[PDB]
């Protein structure tokens, strides 16, 4: 695998180059938010982001070396996580706000339009505030996002080790001491547990019956949801 | 045959 | 805080000394397993484990320095994670089985007794197997379990203690002769498994506070309140 | 008043 031969700088360059674009939503400032209109916005946005995420994944070193099944499995598991870390990253310099899109900047009060959504909005906001306090760097972000993709579901474990090496390389380059490197590496990885948690609780609402009935979902998104709901308790 | 499977090609 | 001034060896010693006891289940070999009897066994065991978990938590350095509300919040968030990581630890020397108690050793087919349980049994077995292949040490285990307690419900004092445990973990790896690269890699590997433990807990919790699972066996008031702490934010039917 | 809250004082 050519991914295992990359240098740290090459790894960073490839990941930075593979970054998806930031998309817009069709929000109307004159129209007040209902449960349906709010869900309609986020669903439409997430659905368009999914297509970009799928092609982004193919440009993650080592991913295209996997079988089609494992590629599908990893993406089915990680998709909401990857959407979420993207959200909290672009919301970093907007304290108390969530920048879903440049034209869609929401706070926790707007999240109360949707039953059970303000709780996850709170968690996302705390995560974004956590990244801001850590002064998370863009190079570190793309590493964390790739880790999420590969850790969601021996070759994979070799790539993960490489990204760990890459993270350490970035921190040592910033002038951090050895102790400060270990600690920061830990602080970043533990945040992934919180990202996993937010995804689990968020997905639980999303594949609920109230949530699948409120707005039309695309066939892609509908299949991403059912991949998780399969393990949910049957009433 | 899943859509995600198709998009990955 | 006197926790922040501990050495790595003092930290390990404090965590080893704080380890809860291994309890026995009330397994009754005279009757066949049913969904109810199986859930009763695991509920009874988990309930008695909770009391010991609480006392263990008080002995984790830095924890008692928090307000009662933060202590409650952390334990409410982490309890199933903590039970699970304890389960996969003691299941390590039993490939393909889950040692819930010395008198309760189950395989995945026995997990089929309860609807939707075998899927979590499968993830717990895989996690146990993963620990076994990494040759996870007891000193590393108590570090991970404490990290789960302190990390799971946090989102500055706590972050200082979490850094201390990170130092302790690295110290252990250095003492074990691992190279500097092997240290970062192993630290990363262990902490990434914590994401899977979180995933297992949320999936299991979802079943546990489902209406079906909350009415199959009697639950203690304590366990009932630990469940609700997660259940209250779940979708309202 | 929660029981967990109570036990954390014993
Ligand atoms: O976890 S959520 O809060 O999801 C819900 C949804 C309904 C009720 C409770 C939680 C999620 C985070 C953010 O808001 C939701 C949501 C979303 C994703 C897919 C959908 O089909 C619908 C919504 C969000 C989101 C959307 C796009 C992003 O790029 C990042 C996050
Ligand atoms: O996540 S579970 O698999 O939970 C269920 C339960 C029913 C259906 C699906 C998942 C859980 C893991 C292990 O088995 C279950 C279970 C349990 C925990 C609390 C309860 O009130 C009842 C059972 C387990 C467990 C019990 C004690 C431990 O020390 C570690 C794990």
């Amino acid at each position: 695998s050519l991914a295992l031969s990359l240098t740290a700088d090459q790894m960073v360059s490839a990941l930075l180059d593979a970054e998806p674009p930031i998309l817009y939503s069709e929000y109307d400032p004159t129209r007040p938010f209902s449960e349906a209109s709010m869900m309609g916005l986020l669903t439409n946005l997430a659905d368009r982001e999914l297509v970009h995420m799928i092609n982004w994944a193919k440009r993650v070193p080592g991913f295209v070396d996997l079988t089609l099944h494992d590629q599908v499995h990893l993406l089915e598991c990680a998709w909401l996580e990857i959407l979420m870390i993207g959200l909290v990253w672009r919301s970093m310099e907007h304290p108390g706000k969530l920048l879903f899109a440049p034209n869609l900047l929401l706070d926790r009060n707007q999240g109360k339009c949707v039953e059970g959504m303000v709780e996850i909005f709170d968690m996302l906001l705390a995560t974004s505030s956590r990244f801001r306090m850590m002064n998370l760097q863009g190079e570190e972000f793309v590493c964390l996002k790739s880790i999420i993709l590969l850790n969601s579901g021996d070759h994979i474990h070799r790539v993960l080790d490489k990204i760990t090496d890459t993270l350490i390389h970035l921190m040592a380059k910033a002038g951090l001491t050895l102790q400060q490197q270990h600690q920061r590496l830990a602080q970043l990885l533990l945040i992934l547990s919180h990202i996993r948690h937010m995804s689990n609780k968020g997905m639980e609402h999303l594949y609920s019956m109230k949530c699948k009935n409120v707005v039309p979902l695309s066939d892609l998104l509908l299949e991403m949801l059912d991949a998780h709901r399969l393990h949910a308790p049957t009433s | 045959h899943k859509i995600l499977h198709r998009l990955l090609q």
